[PDB]
């Protein structure tokens, strides 16, 4: 009869207040967090590459997308909708030096043309 | 007798001893080191287990049973620690208090919710009196030398806690077994 | 200061210590160090610093240790120093 | 039948397997003054380590520690750590009193009282 | 020291001034092992010798100073550790009681341990070394050098993994003394 | 994959491009358990592993963050 | 009595040691060479090419 | 409802009749004749580990 613990309240009552959709106390320690990074078939990649930033989002490095073009321009299951990503993904490059970039931009717009 | 029939007790005012302040034969706070145990995302069970024997001084080559030597550990984060499953709305905590109606059957949510530094006290308590329970002062003893913040707030800059870098070697996840 | 040397009872020492705890503010910082010096009297560094006890309880199984009313006189006295 | 008491040794770290291939000891010990132990063959068939000191060691660790503290400054524990550092490295003998031993008896240093009983390093016929 | 032996001239100056000073062994005697220093006492079980006598001890596990260790596999050669037999005689009763609760039958053993106790006087180590060792790649080392480190040791941080455990970054970058120079 | 399988074949029986959705979201309906992985931790899969890589050229020196 | 040549063990001793590793790291953020750069594109730019 | 021993034993009885999830326990639903209600027999969808099994 402390009713810290044991409260004067049925278990009928009561049972609402159990939680079966639990979120604070996880359930996922952290060892498990790499293992079920690769069950998923996800790859590190060196930060070259790209990398998940701080939304937790997978970004990929401009630079690195034009050198992925330069790779896939031929491609059969390169699509048109992978160019225009491709030149999105070089914008901060478009405007920090729109000089040497813009020749980048207008090798994707021939190539494409073509 | 050796030990004396008055003794001090928990209704008598002189009060109960703090074992870190104390001064005892079997009490060496000299060679101790200060800790810090971050519990994000590790188990509860386990940290139980790693704190219990920091603490206890089984860390130690030269550790011995009848001295007591822990060092300091300080539990950052309780509240972000983690129990795998189901296992926070399922596992048990049960006591018994002398008087009629002696069950009380708790769940980890209720002692959650209640002090979160209690659950790591209480799998602190298992974990120390699974090697120790026949003798008070050797239960007791150790389980001062844990200081539990339930987050990443402690007055403890002072003493420099090093990081303790653990790994738990264990892949499944903890499982209740208690008959 | 007079008053705490002169007469040295008990009561005297509670009656010095409650005027000049209520008068903390009231003055400057070097009539505070006569203070604190007069006050420092009956204290040895080796010896146990507030220690004052009148009454042994032996109530109970071990015997109880009760004090006087000169230590909530000293703990009153560094609260209002607080203040 | 009772409950076994004994003390437990930790878990430690699952093998892949790859320790089960011969050449490859299941040990691993990588560790930060793991070069300086120098292995050479004896005609026996034992082997024979070179090894740094004791206080050459301790004197790293020391290093180490100054130099992890030389940032943020050095906090109490630090300051006892490395006063104990640098005492084992020099000990000489075996200390059985308590560190705080002379700091109790020292105290009067410390916390000077009024000047009718002041206690001074001679005291008597003055 | 008659000073450690290689084909190796190089290895025998660096390793000469490594062997002086204090050497502690370890023996094996009547299945029990001892950590042996050159004052140290032990009490032997009951070896059959004259008191006062002077001892060589032939099973040798493992020795090593302040600055080297010799670890045998299973024991080596050309250690000479010298004892004295100081005394020999029966140790401390251990009583040992036997009586069953059905029989009315008592039996009291008495167990005094007899024990040859023994004071050491030297302890001398002279090696033949073969060559450096490489411990991480299994070889004997051709040449040797001092001043390089045989097997060089490098730190872990790939930043490949963020759940990884952060002990302070001098703890982590850290590099250690050429011991050898 | 399945996913973008799902997207870029016919609507046949679901609706594109109209704000109804005829099969409503309801989480809360579907199953609420663990699984033995939730409890057993997730399966084990062979770690992605990178064959022939050449040598780090270049391994003292730092990324620069790549904005520019 | 108890004796050490080499010196008793005092809990501050290994304290200061960390964990190594036998051979160096291939850090995560690093300059790519050239070689490195057209290595890993490629691997990208295949596992790109096999799902889509 | 009436509880079936197991899932097998569980048919839907009318044209409105569902299939449900009461916490991991398959049940069958229907809006119109609630008679027609059945649950699979499992555990309370609160248990503790001594208390149940
Ligand atoms: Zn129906």
């Amino acid at each position: 009869k402390n009713l810290a613990w044991r409260p004067k309240m049925s278990e009928r009552t009561l049972e609402q207040f159990v939680p079966l959709h639990l979120a604070f106390p996880r359930r996922h320690p952290n060892s498990w967090q790499e293992r079920q990074f690769h069950l998923l078939g996800y790859v590190k990649w060196p930060k070259e590459i790209g990398f998940y930033n701080a939304g937790d989002n997978f970004e990929l490095t401009p630079q690195a997308a034009y050198r992925i073009y330069k790779q896939n321009c031929d491609e059969t299951f390169w699509t048109r909708l992978h160019n225009e990503k491709t030149i999105i993904h070089l914008l901060p490059l478009v405007e920090q030096d729109p000089g040497t970039n813009m020749v980048l931009v207008d090798d994707i717009f021939r190539h494409h043309l073509k | 007798p050796f030990k004396s029939v008055l003794r001090r007790h928990k209704h008598h005012p002189e009060g109960l001893p703090l074992y870190n302040d104390m001064s005892k034969q079997w009490l060496c706070r000299e060679g101790e080191r200060w800790w810090l145990l971050d519990a994000r995302g590790e188990q509860l069970p386990r940290v139980a287990a790693v704190a219990a024997q920091y603490i206890t001084g089984q860390h130690r080559p030269d550790f011995t049973p009848g001295m007591i030597t822990g060092d300091h550990v300080v539990i950052v984060n309780i509240k972000d620690v983690v129990m795998v499953g189901d296992q926070w709305i399922r596992v048990p905590i049960t006591w018994q208090t002398a008087y009629p109606g002696g069950k009380y059957r708790i769940r980890l949510t209720d002692m959650y919710e209640r002090d979160p530094c209690m659950l790591m006290w209480w799998f602190l308590k298992d974990e120390v009196n699974r090697h120790f329970v026949r003798k008070l002062k050797t239960r007791i003893a150790p389980l001062e030398k844990a200081w539990l913040y339930e987050d990443s707030i402690h007055p403890h800059a002072d003493k420099n806690p090093r990081p303790l870098c653990w790994t738990d070697p264990e892949v499944k996840g903890w499982k209740y077994r208690d008959p | 200061v007079a008053q705490f040397e002169d007469r040295p009872q008990i009561e005297s020492r509670v009656a010095a210590l409650a005027d000049m705890a209520s008068t903390v503010s009231f003055r400057s910082d070097e009539e505070l160090l006569r203070m604190f010096t007069a006050i420092s009297a009956p204290f040895s560094v080796d010896g146990r610093g507030l220690n004052f006890l009148t009454v042994k309880v032996s109530k109970f199984g071990r015997p109880y240790y009760v004090p006087n009313s000169l230590l909530p006189a000293y703990v009153n006295l560094v609260d209002a120093t607080t203040i | 039948p009772k409950k076994d008491r004994r003390f437990r040794v930790q878990p430690l770290p699952s093998l892949h397997a790859n320790s089960l291939a011969d050449d490859t000891p299941l040990v691993t010990t990588t560790r930060t003054l793991s070069p300086n132990f120098r292995a050479f063959a004896l005609q026996d068939g034992g082997v024979f380590f070179t090894h740094p000191s004791h206080e050459q060691v301790m004197r790293v660790g020391q290093n180490i520690l100054a130099e992890e503290t030389k940032a943020t400054g050095m906090t109490s524990m630090d300051t006892y750590v490395n006063s104990r550092i640098q005492s084992i490295i020099a000990e000489n003998t075996v200390e059985n009193v308590a560190l705080s031993h002379w700091r109790r008896r020292h105290m009067w240093n410390l916390v000077r009282t009024h000047g009718k009983l002041q206690r001074h390093w001679g005291v008597s016929d003055a | 020291a008659n000073g450690l032996r290689c084909p190796d001239a190089l290895i025998t100056r660096t390793l000469n001034p490594l062997l002086n000073g204090p050497k502690f062994a370890v023996i094996y005697c009547g299945n029990h092992q001892y950590k042996v220093a050159v004052g140290d006492v032990i009490a032997v079980q009951r070896l059959r010798v004259e008191i006062g006598s002077h001892i060589a001890l032939k099973k040798v596990l493992m020795v090593g100073g302040p600055r080297f260790t010799a670890i045998g596999r299973p024991l080596l050669e050309g250690v000479r550790v010298t004892a004295q037999v100081e005394e020999q005689k029966r140790m401390r009763n251990v009583v040992s009681l036997f009586a069953t609760p059905g029989r009315r039958h008592v039996r009291w053993v008495d167990a005094p341990h007899a024990a040859t106790i023994i004071r050491i006087c030297e302890i001398f180590y002279s090696p033949n070394v073969v060559g450096e060792l490489d411990k991480y790649k299994g070889e004997l080392l051709e040449t040797f050098t001092p001043g390089q480190h045989t097997n060089p040791v490098y730190p872990v941080d790939d930043g490949y993994d963020v759940f990884r455990k952060k002990d302070k970054e001098a703890m982590e970058n850290a590099t250690t003394f050429l011991d050898l120079l | 994959i399945s996913e973008q399988v799902q997207n870029r074949v016919r609507s046949g029986k679901e609706l594109v491009g109209t704000v109804y959705q005829k099969a409503r979201r309801q989480p809360w309906a579907k199953y609420n358990g663990m699984f033995p992985y939730d409890y057993n931790g997730p399966a084990r899969r062979p770690a992605a592993s990178f064959v022939d890589a050449p040598t780090p050229t270049h391994n003292a020196e730092v990324c620069g963050t790549a904005y520019a | 009595q108890r004796r050490s040549v080499q010196g008793t063990w005092n809990p501050w001793l290994w304290n200061y040691e960390t964990e190594r590793r036998r051979t160096e790291a291939p850090q995560w953020r690093r300059k790519l060479s050239e070689k490195e750069w057209d290595y890993y594109v490629g691997q990208y730019s295949a596992q790109m090419k096999q799902e889509e | 409802p009436q509880m079936v021993m197991s899932r097998d034993e569980l048919k839907l009885r009318c044209e409105y009749c569902r299939f449900e999830w009461i916490h991991d326990t398959l049940c069958v639903r229907c809006p119109a004749q609630p008679s027609h209600d059945q649950r699979e027999m499992w555990l309370h969808s609160t248990w503790m580990w001594g208390k149940q099994q």
